């Protein structure tokens, strides 16, 4: 019949069948032959009967509508010329984003440990949200972004499935570029604690960086971020191979203030 | 016969329902009052015969 | 403890284990029966490697940055017995 | 004495009790249209909303529990799309009826319709100041013929700041009076709800329906609540606190959400609030 | 249009009860066979299953004919008659009927002016209190029109919607009994009776000492409390006699109920053997 | 003419002939029986009488053998 | 062949998740859901009440609640991975 | 007495729920928003003043099904209602 509910496999003893449903309602269940075991794998999600839990039909990744809504039209219209300064901080950055987008057979003729992101630390006003609204205009490649707080929400369960939505969602429609405007809220450290809102925030970021430790640097996606703070956040984000590439946005040199005001 | 009476009554009622505890916000005009539920919300009631 | 059975029926092995300061978490930080996990998880621990009987089939090994912020209400005393730094 | 007391609740085991909730006089036969009106074809339905509608009509209840469903006589293809909100049957969970997004009462019970009384011409003579006010306000509202046309586009947020007793709370009043659109009371204490990520959704609903609206403004008050600054603590208390302010600096200075909406702060301890 | 038995057959219930509850949590749907009399004894004989797509809450028939293919392949052996009424089950929620039964239920009694509902609710049926019931709906068209004769019986005290909706529209709810006849009990027991081995199985020892040399130790610490508990005993009250001491653990009852039990699962133990003894 | 049985072993006939629309028979036993067609499923040999393929391609002669039957739904 | 397999597996309808905390008796086991409560139940005869103690996973059905088989194993790849030619 | 209060009671059940109410639309169909349970989508009974309810409010509902039958004055917190003179 038709109304039927969801859930979300992990295992297959030996055929066989385990879940975890959305009801919070784990079962262990005897084979299920319906459907071909071996035409899926775990985290695959399924249909399932509302008494008798056994799987009945697989369906697709239906993402949410606050997650499609974070892709962007082309809207924003500032031309690096409109930008003073920063013509290093730029130029650094692009050999990290177009260029893997397009000519990495210079990475992959040497085949480097290739980059996957950026940040751009460094104080208020020295131009890092204009900056990501030029690269998403000049690239001919789409765009996204979240806030990080418009991640984390009230259920135990609201905040982990939105995210391994959108990169799933990104090496869909790729190549993709991912904006993270405050990460200063999620990416603190460890507030030790089994509360409930101390673990559901910090679980968020446990699945971003399985997230970015889970593709590779051939799907040309390239996040970056952003922040007012470094002397505040996590470093295993840092970590060598997840946000490598820095950028340590200055206040700028008195030239500099020339080209601004013009 | 009094003591098969006492089991037999008794074991009549361990088959009986439970029964729920709260607290009192007020009293509604007669023969009906309010309470909270001490976990949970609130439930308009009546009373019985004796209170 | 499924990771020491396994381990034992091809004994010999060695572990590893890296951050391992994770298993602190309050360390009884408050005594509240909310981290029961933070708290058990390292009992199970002592109690298993209580039970190897050191006979030289099963061997531990652990790490982290932070001995300082070590938890030695175990770990200290008999257990993980050899300290070694490293330049 | 003491023989009163015994008299005096004697009286309360007299009278009884009264309350009442609701009624009415004239109107006072109701009740033959109510039992018909009630076991017919008007159930109650159970709210959800859309996710996916796929060539059947995946969904998601408020808690969390999803289902994939079908229609009875509502129409599946055309009418709905995805987004909204909709009815669902108690029993087997089928689609019956559509009805348009959520609208939080706090926000409704946040924008202000009746308009006081007093006027910059009952302030207390800070002739100057209210001059830097205003310009910001209504100018780019009724003349914005010069601020364009000459080549400048104006400001779009104020900060007021001064000892008490001074009148900063009088002069934004005022405004209101001669607004020329709408205007808000935001009750900073409904932005610090005790479930996480809560009260940040207050915050971005309050400009959603802004931006619906034109030339909307915008009176915080007291936001060294709100606007403290940021530290790191492994107790941090005030953590949560900071995760809502986040979603007002990214919803104020980002990826342009904003068209002509205005702001208006105040304060007594304008040091300490952040520099963001 | 009262004092109306429904008999029923020992074969036919417990087919209701077993593929009534084989197919729990989801409920399930049946037919009944038997017979109308007159007014009053309206039986039962047999039961089977119509195919069904089974909720927790809900069901129907899919199948139109599997009951027509097979009464018509019932009469070659005839074992049993024409159909007289229609089960369900709710399996753990209460006895009643809801809104879709009475849509089906209205069309059999239209299509036959006595047939019957029935009801059963397998979870809380435990050995003891079955909680099985049966229905006739009314007609409320003659009740706007607007019965006992010298017994009524019994009445319910439960199922709310049984119970203030069970008559206004529901039914005149009925009685039910079972024709538990000889050839059959007979039969029926055939199940305890233990075997002709089961009266002489001299069972090992090697507890029996490790319960008598332990009893009596049970035994004594409750006497010589009991010894402690007759010091006096006029203190205070008549009813301080009494109620300073409440009934947490009586003693004297205690070692009185493993008095006679020791002493009676002895006397076997003894008797037995000696009874064994001219097996040769 | 026709015969109609029921799953009560009652039968019912019915004054017909093979020009005979199913949507009008349907009406016929609620003439009688006061039955919605909604709850009927009518029987010939085992063949569901499907109300498209009208009785003239079924060999209804006269004096023939029909099996009634009630929807079941219960919840 | 493989329709009328799958039937003969939509009857046997699913089951549910605990863990032991001890035990009292062949006829009376302590079990601990996955989803709250500490239930008590008994056991079926099939399963050999030697291999069920503390720490094992269990299985059992939702309304007699009555234990019957059990997994090992609980496998996690991702976790940990054996190095045999370290051998 | 022989009229009014003879009818409430009949459609008016022993036990009434409490909740709130979110949004609101003409012709006796409203929302409701409480702990206990999810949102609903409900009907009125017209004869609550029906122009006086508004978001925030509180409610009377029936409990065999949702019904809005009658709304309440305050029911503010009770301890407010402590710190207020009686004697
Ligand atoms: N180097 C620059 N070139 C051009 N404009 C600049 C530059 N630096 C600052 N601006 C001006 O400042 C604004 C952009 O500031 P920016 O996006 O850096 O804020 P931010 O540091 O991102 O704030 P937050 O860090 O809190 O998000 C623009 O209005 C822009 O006109
Ligand atoms: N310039 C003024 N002319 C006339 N009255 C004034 C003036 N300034 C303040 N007041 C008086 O003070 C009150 C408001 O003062 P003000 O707006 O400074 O409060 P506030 O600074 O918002 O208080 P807080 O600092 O606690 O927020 C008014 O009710 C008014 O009576």
């Amino acid at each position: 019949q038709l109304p039927y509910l969801v859930a979300n496999v992990v295992e297959v003893m030996d055929k066989a069948a385990v879940v975890k449903t959305s009801s919070r309602q784990t079962v262990f269940l005897p084979m299920v032959g319906l459907v071909d075991p071996d035409k899926l794998k775990p985290n695959d999600l399924v249909g399932v009967n509302k008494d008798s839990y056994l799987i009945l039909d697989t369906l697709p990744s239906e993402f949410d509508s606050r997650v499609k809504a974070m892709e962007v039209d082309e809207k924003p219209t500032e031309t690096y010329s409109d930008v003073g300064g920063l013509d290093k901080q730029i130029e650094e950055l692009v050999e990290a984003i177009v260029l893997p987008m397009k000519r990495a057979d210079k990475f992959k003729d040497m085949g480097i440990r290739a980059p996957k992101g950026a940040l751009m630390y460094g104080p208020p006003g020295t131009g890092k949200t204009l900056l990501a609204r030029a690269c998403a205009a000049q690239t001919n490649a789409t765009f996204l972004k979240l806030a990080a707080p418009q991640l984390v929400q009230m259920y135990i369960g609201e905040g982990a499935k939105l995210v391994r939505d959108a990169f799933a969602l990104a090496k869909e429609k790729a190549p993709t570029i991912i904006f993270i405007d405050e990460l200063d809220a999620i990416g603190t450290k460890r507030f030790d604690s089994e509360k409930s809102g101390d673990r559901e925030v910090q679980r968020t970021m446990l699945e971003l960086l399985n997230q970015l430790d889970g593709f590779s640097s051939d799907d040309r996606v390239k996040v970056l971020a952003a922040t007012n703070r470094v002397d505040v956040l996590d470093p295993a984000l840092l970590r060598s191979g997840r946000l490598d590439r820095k950028i340590e946005f200055p206040l700028p040199s008195e030239d500099s203030r020339a080209q601004i005001l013009q | 016969n009094d003591k098969v009476r006492f089991i037999k009554d008794e074991l009549r009622l361990l088959q009986e329902p439970g029964s729920y505890v709260g607290e009192v916000i007020k009293i509604v005009s007669d023969k009906k009052v309010l309470v909270k539920v001490q976990p949970e919300g609130k439930y308009i009631v009546d009373v019985a015969k004796d209170i | 403890r499924e990771m020491f059975a396994y381990a034992k029926e091809h004994e010999p092995c060695i572990i590893f284990m890296d951050e391992v300061d994770a298993i602190g978490g309050r360390r009884f930080s408050e005594g509240t029966s909310a981290d029961r996990e933070i708290q058990r998880t390292l009992m199970e621990l002592l109690t298993q490697m209580d039970g190897f009987d050191n006979l030289g089939q099963t061997k531990i090994i652990m790490a982290t940055n932070r001995p300082d912020t070590l938890d030695p209400a175990l770990l200290r005393p008999g257990r993980l017995d050899r300290k070694v730094e490293i330049p | 004495e003491n023989d009163l007391k015994d008299i005096e609740a004697r009286i309360k085991e007299k009278a009884g009790v009264k309350e009442s909730d609701t009624g009415l006089a004239p109107s006072h036969l109701w009740d033959i249209m109510g039992d018909r009106q009630r076991l017919g074809e008007e159930h109650p339905l159970q709210v959800a909303r859309c996710t996916k509608i796929i060539k059947k009509y995946v969904i998601n209840l408020k808690q969390i529990a999803k289902f994939v469903v079908g229609l009875g006589e509502r129409v599946s293809p055309t009418d709905i799309e995805e987004g909204m909100r909709v009815g669902v049957d108690r029993s087997k969970y089928n689609i019956e009826l559509p009805l348009p997004p959520r609208i939080d009462p706090s926000v409704t019970m946040m924008t202000v319709e009746e308009k006081p009384d007093v006027t910059y011409s009952d302030v207390g003579g800070c002739k100057d100041q209210i001059e830097k006010l205003r310009e910001v306000v209504e100018l780019p509202l009724l003349s914005p013929e010069r601020f364009a046309t000459l080549g400048i586009d104006p400001p779009k947020g104020i900060l007021l700041y001064g000892p008490p007793g001074t009148g900063k709370t009088l002069c934004a009043r005022a405004v209101a009076n001669r607004t020329d659109a709408t205007f808000i009371r935001v009750i900073g204490s409904e932005l610090v709800q005790k479930y996480v990520g809560e009260g940040a959704r207050m915050v971005r609903e309050l400009f959603e329906m802004a931006r619906t609206k034109k030339a909307c403004i915008i009176f915080f008050d007291e936001i060294d609540a709100v606007g403290g600054a940021r530290f790191d603590d492994g107790a941090g208390g005030d953590n949560e606190v900071q995760r809502t302010m986040l979603e007002l600096i990214t919803q104020l200075d980002g990826f342009d959400p904003r068209g002509n909406i205005k702001v208006m702060f105040a304060t007594n301890r304008p040091n300490t609030l952040d520099p963001a | 249009d009262t004092k109306e038995t429904v008999y029923i057959s020992s074969i036919a219930l417990l087919k209701m009860l077993k593929h009534g509850r084989a197919g729990v949590p989801m409920e399930v749907m049946g037919l009944m066979l038997g017979e109308f009399v007159d007014d009053y004894t309206v039986n039962v004989v047999d039961v089977f299953a119509m195919p069904q797509s089974g909720t927790g809450v809900s069901v129907e028939a899919v199948d139109d004919v599997f009951q027509a293919k097979m009464m018509d392949m019932l009469k070659q052996t005839g074992r049993d008659q024409m159909v007289v009424g229609w089960y369900h089950s709710h399996p753990g929620f209460g006895c009643w009927l809801s809104s879709v039964d009475v849509n089906t239920q209205k069309s059999f009694e239209q299509l036959n002016s006595r047939a019957v509902a029935v009801v059963v609710d397998p979870i809380q049926s435990v050995k003891g209190k079955v909680v099985i019931d049966a229905f006739r709906l009314i007609d409320t068209g003659a009740l706007i029109n607007n019965q006992t004769t010298s017994n009524t019986g019994l009445l319910n005290k439960a199922n709310i919607q049984a119970l203030i909706h069970g008559l206004n529209r529901h039914y005149y709810s009925l009685n039910i009994d079972y024709h538990k006849t000889a050839k059959e009990t007979k039969m029926l027991m055939n199940l305890h009776k233990e075997q002709w081995q089961s009266g002489l199985k001299m069972y090992d020892y090697e507890e029996k000492e490790e319960s008598n040399l332990a009893a009596t130790k049970s035994m004594v610490k409750i006497a010589e409390q009991y010894s402690k508990r007759i010091e006096e005993e006029k203190e205070l009250t008549e009813e301080e006699l009494k109620t300073r001491y409440v009934g947490r653990q009586d003693p004297k009852k205690h070692l009185s109920e493993t008095a006679d039990e020791t002493l009676e699962n002895n006397i076997v133990s003894v008797l037995t053997a000696g009874v064994n003894s001219v097996a040769i | 003419q026709i015969f109609v049985k029921t799953l009560t072993g009652k039968t019912i006939t019915l004054e017909v002939e093979s020009s005979d629309t199913i949507d009008n028979v349907k009406s016929k036993i609620q003439d009688k029986e006061g039955i919605p067609p909604d709850q009927q499923r009518l029987i010939f040999a085992g063949k569901q009488l499907e109300d498209g393929r009208t009785l003239s391609d079924y060999n209804i002669q006269k004096e023939s053998t029909l099996h009634l039957v009630l929807r079941l739904r219960g919840g | 062949d493989k329709t009328e397999n799958d039937i003969k597996a939509l009857q046997s309808i699913g089951q549910l998740i605990g863990e032991v905390m001890k035990e009292l008796s062949e006829e009376k086991y302590i079990v601990k859901a996955s989803s709250g409560p500490r239930y008590i139940v008994g056991v079926r005869n099939s399963v050999d009440r030697s291999k069920l103690k503390k720490g094992v996973r269990v299985t059992l059905d939702i309304t007699t609640l009555t234990i019957m088989r059990i997994l090992p194993r609980e496998t996690d790849p991702l976790v940990y991975n054996m190095t045999s030619f370290e051998q | 007495q022989e009229e009014e209060k003879k009818q409430l009671e009949e459609i008016r059940g022993n036990p009434l729920s409490i909740g709130t109410l979110e949004e609101i639309i003409d012709d006796d169909h409203a929302i409701v928003t409480s702990p206990t349970m999810p949102d609903y989508y409900v009907s009125i009974l017209s004869f609550v003043d029906k122009e006086l309810l508004e978001p925030g409010c509180s409610v009377l509902l029936h409990h065999k099904t949702m019904s809005i039958v009658g709304v309440l004055q305050d029911d503010a917190d009770p301890m407010v209602s402590v710190m207020k003179m009686d004697k």
